[PDB]
């Protein structure tokens, strides 16, 4: 359908970056909008063909080429902090109604200081005797924190395949400390499973945390380790008790 | 003036009708959408009105009233998955674009069979403990309220649908950094009934 790229990006503030969407549908219409909280999506530019680019009603700061029927760029030329929220492109091919095909989404992270960004730190909590025997079933809770900024999947594991029954994690990540501007994050999801499948040490169970921070072309010459994108899990194995 | 849906939010239970209203003002209209975007992946078409008045299309149905510029999605039977953010959006101009309300964020409660509410201490898999409180098995109309202290994080309700045992169930979890804290003292800022199961040796 619409594919769209990056599909996550942290920028410093007055860098300059491209959002790529290109369309496998032949469609004619495009469109970038721009999703915050409070929201809803708000239409930057857009494109009625080949060679044209159009309005608002949120057009600054950023530029769009149309040169591709195929290939709708967002470019922003000055990154500010208020440009951090979820890109979203569309396509639509009327008179064929009408319909929008949406791309997958960019979240972008506008920071003045690329040093505030942390990966997380990766938590299981082991699920309580009381809850086994009271009611035959078992919660580990997983806990990400001190994580900056948002870009976190977190996913379950259970002897090396992803597990989605019994799962469920914070849609939102909450903020450790809200009034910060900087503020780290912090995330919560919980598996519950039988006792018995717990009780079985053969078990492993595994929550997996997908951080998505700094870039290849970001430069680093800090002593710390650079923030890039990875994963940080932590285990759990079943319990005899 | 143009977009206005119910935000930011509407909650129902899974057996329920919810009706998620809109009202619009444009220039010229071209026909009112809604689409499903389910947190946080791409809005999907859900429906599509440029006559008055009411289509079925399935479990999903669509108003229109022109003359006073409203809609309403009527979303029947509701299910654990239609829990996800309902867009109004209107066409205008001479197609070329469609223009999105503010969202409205639907949370669909579990109907729980058999609760029993409690507050469980689980200790952490690795070493110093840091402390957890698990506040499951609740009933819908169990409402978690943010804590009092700063220093105490909770993540406020979360359905776990066991698929094996035909099972949902709802929970909270609160966290703090070692003070001191406790389980009895984890949901005080909270309206927890007064059969809560509370266990610690």
């Amino acid at each position: 359908g619409v594919t769209q790229t990056p599909k996550f990006r942290v920028l410093k503030t007055g860098q300059s970056m491209t959002l790529l969407c290109a369309q496998d549908m032949n469609h004619e219409y495009m469109y970038w909008y721009r999703q915050d909280p409070g929201m809803g999506l708000r239409l930057i530019h857009y494109s009625v063909g080949e060679g044209t680019t159009a309005k608002g009603e949120v057009p600054d700061g950023y530029n769009v080429s149309r040169l591709k029927k195929q290939n709708f760029l967002l470019g922003l030329e000055s990154a500010a902090p208020s440009q951090t929220s979820v890109y979203f492109c569309a396509s639509r091919p009327p008179l064929t109604t009408g319909e929008l095909f949406f791309g997958e989404g960019s979240r972008l992270t506008v920071l003045e200081d690329l040093k505030n960004v942390f990966p997380p730190e990766v938590a299981v909590f082991e699920p309580s005797e009381a809850e086994i025997s009271h009611t035959q079933k078992a919660t580990l809770v997983c806990l990400a924190t001190g994580f900056y900024p948002d870009h976190v999947e977190l996913s379950w594991w259970v002897n090396g395949k992803e597990v989605h029954s019994g799962v469920c994690t914070d849609p939102q990540p909450l903020k450790e400390q809200p009034a910060l501007n900087d503020s780290r994050y912090a995330l919560s999801s919980r598996l519950r499973v039988s006792a018995t499948f717990w009780q079985n040490p053969r078990n492993h169970f595994r929550c997996q945390v997908q951080f998505y921070g700094l870039s290849e072309n970001d430069e680093w010459t800090q002593d710390r380790a650079k923030p890039v994108t990875q994963i940080v899990s932590a285990e759990a194995w079943g319990r005899a008790d | 003036g143009q977009n206005i849906d119910q935000p930011t939010e509407m909650t129902a239970t899974e057996g329920a009708i919810v009706q998620i209203n809109c009202t619009y003002q444009t220039s010229g209209f071209n026909g009112l959408f809604w689409y499903q975007q389910h947190a946080g992946e791409a809005p999907t078409f859900l429906s599509y009105n440029v006559l008055d008045g009411l289509e079925e299309k399935g479990r999903f149905s669509s108003f229109l009233s022109r003359s006073k510029g409203y809609s309403y999605l009527l979303l029947k039977e509701l299910q654990m998955k239609d829990s996800a953010s309902y867009l109004c959006a209107v066409l205008n101009t001479g197609g070329f674009k469609t223009i999105f309300g503010a969202g409205t964020r639907l949370f669909v409660k579990a109907n729980i069979q058999n609760p029993d509410p409690a507050v469980y201490q689980l200790r952490d898999s690795k070493s110093s403990d840091k402390s957890v409180c698990l506040f499951t098995d609740f009933d819908s109309q169990t409402n978690v309220s943010q804590s009092k202290d700063s220093d105490v994080y909770i993540t406020d309700k979360c359905v776990l649908d066991m698929r094996s045992m035909d099972f949902k169930s709802n929970s909270a979890v609160a966290w703090s950094n070692k003070s001191d804290f406790a389980c009895a003292n984890a949901f005080n800022n909270s309206i927890i009934p007064e059969d809560t199961f509370f266990p610690s040796p």
